[PDB]
């Protein structure tokens, strides 16, 4: 479990390792883009591990860190979400907004995968 | 000291009183007759422990007493408006998939939690281990459909019997409310009886919140003056 | 701690004796509230038994006066054209308005069961009822 | 008391009791 | 002078209708899904009928429509049971629809 | 408590107990109200109530229990089935 401050730490060391390495590779700290980087990190520590994940990786912390949801209680513990109790609040809050405006819908009455 | 005194001036004081919410007004036996409540099921479908309740049979089918469900009824909104003045949390859980919308709709509405879909095991004995460990259990659960839909009792209240959570439960003439801390003997299928009982849940838990607000705020200002 | 045997008393009974032992150190929020106002029936788990030998259930059936009027009459000149609407609380049908003439006359003091019935029929032919009988 | 109590009566409603074709006759 | 619950199940209409059976009453649509009419009357259950093949068009939510009830509620028990098994339902026949 | 480790089994058992408890009313403190009489699973058990010294004349298992529970005096005799579960 990553924490919300542990990101932003994450980040902020992000943007201080990326300005030192556009000074190492001496280009533009402002009009440098990911593409960039990736160069910079495949030619200063060259692999050649053929899993591609098995590289240096130099990415954005949100790119690179996976996607947690925040905490439903707060200090007193009451949750956010009516639909919390259920587990799987995204899914069913989705579902109900849909079966809302399938029943909107009734009271008004090849590349998409 | 001032903690008490706030406890004994905001807490204490609505059990010094009958009804302090005054939940009479919302409820009437006219009201629930035009509502159908007094329908029940068949001869044939009734359950032992709901005898007492039901009033009598008519042609096959159970009749429940409005005078014991008023009764019932009252201490049913009185305990939810009293929990909803303490900033408890009140959950509606309903097994019945024909009035899932309205309920979930009711919860957002009042501001307390529903559940309406399919209730995975440990979601109350295990809890700590599926929300997190610090998770707050709900201090009330209120139940609209006992049964599930294999016509057995739901798992909910066994579970809230087991972690100590008041349940207020609607039961019809099949129903079991043997571990129901305050059944209201009424009709759990008719679209008119659901939505009286989404209302006057409503209407008991708004009065409720919005009391609690001028009693706090009336009492901050006598402390301030 | 807390106790988790549902079928062992009541939440209300296994709280008080856990906060009296001192298990518990704090009371739950419900507790003062069921304290003040407790339920009619202290709920406590008991298992359903089937009813064998001669017992039965005390649920007894719901009849009336008039019902023998009214299985009269949906026996004889069967059941009315008009439609039941049981939404309208004052809905009054054909058989239930003979049922109505019937009492009515029984309060004036025919003794006749036969006459009374067709007396009513009358008051309903003059009232401009229609009566088909089904034979 | 009220006289809108339910009474003790036997089902007036009641079907008399479905007969064969032969009942009655030699 | 408060109306008894007694006094109220006497004088209902459901009550004075007497057996269920073979009895006209006037219903009210409010749910269609696939060409099935969840027809609503005064009772604790509704009853699902077939659009009619003969100008069915006409049957809408909130259509009031003429029906003949044969029982106010399907319960039957088999074989091992200990308990009626239900479908929540009642049996009627849909004759038309309901013109003023 | 079922574990392939005894330890294991050791903790899962009183974990769980101390979630799952009784509450016992002792008569003054020290014995049961009124003699009992029962049956459980074919094991009979009788236990009679007793004034303060007498001790616990019981059972092995039955005085580990009356320790923990509080219990001081009494008199219990077991008969039929000795099943430490029933
Ligand atoms: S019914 Fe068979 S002989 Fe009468
Ligand atoms: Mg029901």
């Amino acid at each position: 479990t990553y924490t919300e401050d542990f990101i932003k730490k994450q980040i902020e060391e992000f943007n201080i390792g990326k300005r030192h390495l556009a000074n190492m590779m001496g280009e533009d700290p402002e009009t440098f883009t990911q593409e960039d980087i990736d160069r910079a990190i495949a030619y200063l520590f060259p692999s050649g591990l053929f899993e591609k994940r098995a590289r240096p990786v130099m990415k954005h912390p949100e790119q690179i860190f996976p996607r947690q949801r925040a905490i439903q209680w707060g200090e007193d513990g009451r949750p956010f979400h009516y639909l919390f109790y259920t587990g799987k609040q995204s899914y069913y809050s989705l579902m109900h907004d849909v079966y809302g405006m399938l029943l909107n819908l009734e009271k008004h009455q090849i590349g998409s995968r | 000291e001032d903690s008490t005194d706030f406890n004994d001036k905001i807490l204490n004081e609505p059990l010094k009183h009958s009804d302090f919410f005054n939940v009479k007004e919302l409820f009437s036996v006219r009201s629930l007759f035009d509502a159908r409540v007094h329908l029940g099921h068949k001869a044939g479908c009734r359950h032992r422990f709901m005898e007492p309740y039901i009033f009598g049979s008519r042609l096959d089918h159970d009749i429940i007493d409005l005078e014991q469900t008023a009764t019932h009824l009252q201490l049913a909104l009185n305990f939810t408006a009293h929990m909803a003045y303490r900033k408890g949390i009140i959950l509606f859980i309903s097994r019945n998939r024909q009035f899932s919308y309205l309920i979930e709709n009711m919860a957002r509405d009042c501001g307390e939690y529903a559940h309406t879909r399919y209730f995975r095991g440990g979601m109350l004995t295990n809890a700590r281990l599926l929300f997190g460990p610090t998770v707050r259990l709900p201090d009330l659960i209120i139940f609209l459909h006992t049964l599930n839909n294999i016509f057995e009792p739901h798992v909910a209240v066994r579970d809230a019997a087991k972690m100590n959570i008041p349940t207020v439960g609607i039961v019809d003439t099949n129903c079991n409310p043997c571990l129901i801390t305050y059944p209201v003997p009424g009709n759990d299928d008719s679209p008119l009886a659901v939505h009286l009982y989404c209302r006057l849940f409503q209407t008991a838990i708004t009065r409720a919140k919005e009391k609690r607000q001028q009693v706090e705020a009336l009492y901050r200002l006598q402390g301030q003056k | 701690a807390g106790s988790r045997l549902e079928t062992v008393g009541s939440i209300f009974s296994r709280t008080r004796d856990l906060v009296r032992a001192g298990v518990l150190k704090e009371k739950p929020l419900w507790f003062d509230v069921y304290d003040a106002f407790p339920p009619l029936r202290e709920p406590v788990f008991q298992r359903p038994r089937v009813r064998y030998g001669k017992a039965k259930a005390p649920i007894q059936d719901i009849w009336y006066h008039e019902d023998r009027i009214r299985a009269k009459f949906y026996s004889v000149y069967g059941s009315g054209q008009r439609a039941f609407d049981l939404f309208n609380p004052n809905f009054k049908s054909t058989c239930q308005r003979f049922v109505e003439k019937y009492t009515e006359l029984q309060k004036l003091g025919e003794t006749d069961e036969e006459k009374l019935f067709v007396e009513t029929g009358k008051a309903l032919l003059a009232e401009g009822v229609i009566l088909r009988r089904v034979g | 008391s009220n006289e809108d109590l339910p009474i003790s009566m036997e089902n007036p409603y009641k079907e008399p009791l479905k007969k064969c074709i032969l009942c009655g006759k030699h | 002078n408060v109306e008894s619950f007694a006094s109220m199940l006497r004088h209902s209409p459901l009550t004075q209708m007497g057996p269920a059976k073979d009895k006209l009453v006037i219903g009210r649509i409010f749910h269609i899904v696939e060409n099935d009419l969840y027809i609503d009357f005064g009772g604790k259950f509704h009853c699902v009928c077939r659009r009619p093949e003969v100008d069915g068009e006409k049957y809408q939510k909130g259509t009031r429509v003429r029906l003949r009830l044969l029982d106010l509620e399907l319960t039957s028990r088999f074989l091992g049971a200990t308990t009626d098994t239900t479908v929540l339902e009642a049996n009627a026949v849909l004759l038309g629809i309901q013109e003023s | 408590g079922k574990a392939t480790d005894r330890m294991d089994a050791f903790r899962k058992a009183k974990n769980r107990a101390v979630h799952h408890l009784h509450y016992i009313e002792r008569y003054e403190d020290h014995t049961i109200f009124h003699d009992i009489s029962l049956r459980f699973k074919r094991t009979h058990i009788k236990m009679k109530k007793q004034p303060k010294g007498y001790g616990l004349r019981c059972h092995r298992a039955i005085i580990t229990i009356c320790r923990l529970i509080g219990i001081k005096d009494m008199y219990a005799k077991v008969s039929g089935s000795i099943n430490m579960l029933s």
